[PDB]
């Protein structure tokens, strides 16, 4: 059907988070994996960039073990940047 | 100075009555002597509780020591509230403001929540039954909503023991599904042991799991079962055996004959029984403080029928209640003091963790300070995965005559030898099963290859 | 009162109970073999000599949740009828993928409760949750409703589910025009001829 | 300074609407102009596409004279499509 | 729009139709020039329709 | 001489820096190293000099 960048973002953050939840306590290790799975499920305009790139970066640098919930809650509002390149 | 006090012991409670008698003997004084009337009943039965209560009442007791259940607790609170009779219990604390009730058991809520905050648990599973009430459940739910916790609440009390085999396997299957490891058990010790056995049976006691037992009896039950399992277990202890008081008491307890005092020959004691002992202390000291303040609570005539309508309470009762609530003493449960409502105040709950060598205290919990911490505390053959490519990894001409890493030759083989040589480990060369480098399947979303 | 009725030698008793008193009734009626019939909430377990007029609401509610396909919502309850329904929907939330926020509105005193609701729905604004299930007696229901309308959360985009058999027993005219979806349960159909006739006699 | 396509979308719809409000009865005629102003004000990942393309098309095909409010209210949730192409 | 000529006995849906017609134009900003009673009435009706 | 800050410098590493900073979402301030060396370890004092 039709693509929506906004819907893609809101889906992206949620799928990333829900993915990281199974990985609790190792959470800081798996950010990119879960970001891959989320980019797959929510789709992306550029396969390299992913659904939301800025959120991924924010999570990667912020997320600490077991600190997940607060980290995600802080990072989910973050600007995704340009989903072209 | 004979002081008549009624008491209610659930059938099958032995060590409690044993420690009760020991308490009667130790805290006995020449000034006054308590004259207990013991009544055994079904604690869950409201009718039985009512009957026993009115029986003790008509007998004209100045106080009552007993136990209640989630079913019967309202009967006790309401009747003690109406007839102004003081009730002392080791049983779970009531959630609310209940007069004329002295609850020996400390509130476990703070300790548990502080423990969760200590271990930094974002998401966990909570296994409960309806016995001691859902008060703790409500607490952890509201605190979960406030602290943004994702909590799985599961009632294990409504599962029938006759049909419960696969129900628990399905339970921990659903619990394994989400990969959720952290687990809290708030249950009666029997149900606790059952769940534990089901865990070792299903092999959920392996590494990666963390269990939190919420009760004051952490060392009262057998911890030897899951001790060597390799899963972390934490809990709460209301009795510190390192204390001199508790140590000497334990010496006298362990020297006692089992025939006269049932189940009283032991290294340890269940926390309920200890709370009973401390309760005896509280009663004795209360009436002593009544005599020192020169106030005579003596009954002029019989109380009459409890159900007589309209009920009329005796005046002295209020004085006896205040007398009990104003008591501050030192006992097996630590510092014992009560507020206006009768709940425990300023107590100390030792926070303990089960290790390989055995249990140890990792800290303590105070009503104010919250959690405070006490004293801070070969080579495996490396599996090398590789794929056949020229000239990276190739089979030797004579390879059938050789075995292991000698079978393969190539650039990557030599590089592997070098890496292992500098990093100092033994390595086993293996060829990948599916024969791919690496990939993500668009369907199964599973990584295949090295 | 029960023993009073008993000594009078009654053959049956019709009455009501509370979360506190229900065990007294069950135990005494079970022991003395006196039949007790009540409109009040059904006891969870097997209790003899009690005839519970009120139907079980659990299944209807859960089926309704599955019908509206709610993945995440907020559940507002009180300790008056017990936590049985709460426990139930929590267990079914554990079985399903449901994300449920359980909040106790019962321990809040009516005299001082103004900002309690503002803070409640503030915390409800935190998660952005627009789906809410109210399990409460009609009084708390009505209060919470007024509090919802005051803060203007009864506009479009919100969906409320009232759990009780009294959906038309409380005043719905307040949130009727707000534009928010409201769902509930009715145990009495006024469209039935029996009920229609009864109402005709009742209004006179 | 990331653009964040969702914020870009909300801005896009908002500026288009606020612009079309100035033209009463001519609303269906000026849709493209106001869309131009909105793409200018909110920025765009692709200058050709604009901030939200699907919303623009939706408005152009739906909006009739004096029908502004309802039309916009219907079109503001629509998927914007591919912002890079 | 004159809100003064509306009789209180039959006035329920008159306000709903009023604010529906006001929703037509998408008009948000509104000035109320009225007696305190009519003011209260219009306000309550505003709260009812969630505007 | 007429400019200031990151606008003072141009080059490959400059553009790359702009890209990396743009990707990681931080503000960056370009500065030239004090000793003007890349990096080294003095065998005596065991002190690292350079960037
Ligand atoms: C006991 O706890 C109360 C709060 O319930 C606190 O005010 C008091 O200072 C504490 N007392 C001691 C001795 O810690």
């Amino acid at each position: 059907g039709p693509a929506d960048c906004c819907r893609m973002k809101e889906c992206c953050t949620d799928r990333v988070n829900e993915c990281l939840q199974r990985y609790s306590g190792r959470e800081d290790k798996f950010v990119s994996f879960c970001y891959q799975e989320a980019t797959v499920t929510c789709g992306s305009f550029n396969e390299i960039v992913g659904c939301c790139y800025g959120y991924q970066m924010c999570m990667i640098r912020v997320v600490k073990p077991n600190s997940l919930s607060g980290a995600h809650e802080a990072c989910k509002t973050v600007s995704c940047g340009n989903p072209c390149a | 100075n004979s002081i008549q006090i009624g008491g209610l012991f659930p059938r099958g409670a032995d060590q409690e009555y044993s420690a009760f008698r020991v308490g009667m003997v130790q805290f006995s004084t020449s000034e006054f002597r308590l004259t207990p009337h013991i009544d055994n009943l079904e604690v869950a039965n409201s009718f039985a509780v009512t009957n026993a209560f009115c029986s003790q009442f008509s007998r004209g007791v100045y106080a009552i020591f007993g136990f209640y259940d989630k079913k019967s607790v309202n009967t006790i609170t309401s009747f003690c509230g109406t007839l102004h009779v003081s009730f002392i219990t080791p049983s779970f604390p009531t959630d609310g403001t209940h007069p004329f009730v002295i609850q020996m058991r400390p509130d476990l809520k703070g300790a548990l929540l502080s423990l969760i905050e200590y271990y930094q648990w974002d998401k966990f599973a909570y296994l409960y039954d309806s016995d001691r009430g859902l008060s703790t459940l409500q607490a952890v739910l509201d605190s979960a909503a406030e602290k943004k916790w994702q909590v799985t609440a599961i009632n294990v009390g409504n599962i029938n023991n006759d049909k419960k085999d696969e129900t628990y396997r399905s339970l921990f299957q659903d619990l394994e599904l989400k990969g959720e490891r952290r687990v809290i058990l708030d249950c009666e010790r029997d149900k606790v042991n059952d769940i534990v056995d089901q865990v070792i049976t299903i092999g959920k006691h392996v590494k990666g799991y963390h269990y939190i037992i919420a009760n004051l009896g952490f060392t009262d039950g057998d911890l030897l079962k899951i001790q060597f399992g390799g899963a972390e277990v934490s809990g709460f202890q209301i009795v510190d055996y390192d204390d001199s008081l508790v140590s000497k008491f334990i010496e006298r307890w362990s020297t006692l004959e089992e025939k006269e005092y049932p189940g009283a020959h032991t290294a340890t004691i269940k926390y309920t029984s200890a709370l009973t002992y401390d309760a005896v202390q509280v009663m004795t000291e209360a009436f002593r403080n009544l005599r020192k303040q020169r106030i005579e609570i003596s009954r002029r005539g019989n109380a009459g029928d409890c159900l007589a309508n309209p009920a009329v309470p005796w005046g002295q009762g209020v004085e006896i209640e205040r007398a009990l609530k104003q008591v501050q003493v030192e006992g097996l449960s630590g510092n014992i003091k009560f507020d206006q409502n009768g709940k425990r105040i300023n107590y100390t709950i030792n926070i303990m963790e089960l290790k390989t060598n055995g249990p140890r205290k990792i800290g303590y919990w105070s009503e104010v300070d919250k959690m405070v911490v006490t004293l801070t505390e070969e080579q495996k053959t490396v599996v090398v995965t590789t794929i056949l490519e020229s000239p990276y990894v190739m089979m030797k001409k004579n390879h059938e005559m050789l075995e292991g890493n000698e079978r393969y030759e190539g650039y990557c083989v030599d590089l592997a030898a070098e890496i292992a040589k500098h990093c100092g480990f033994k390595y086993k060369l293996t060829i990948v099963g599916d024969g791919k480098y690496g990939a993500r399947d668009a369907d199964t979303k599973i990584w295949d290859g090295m």
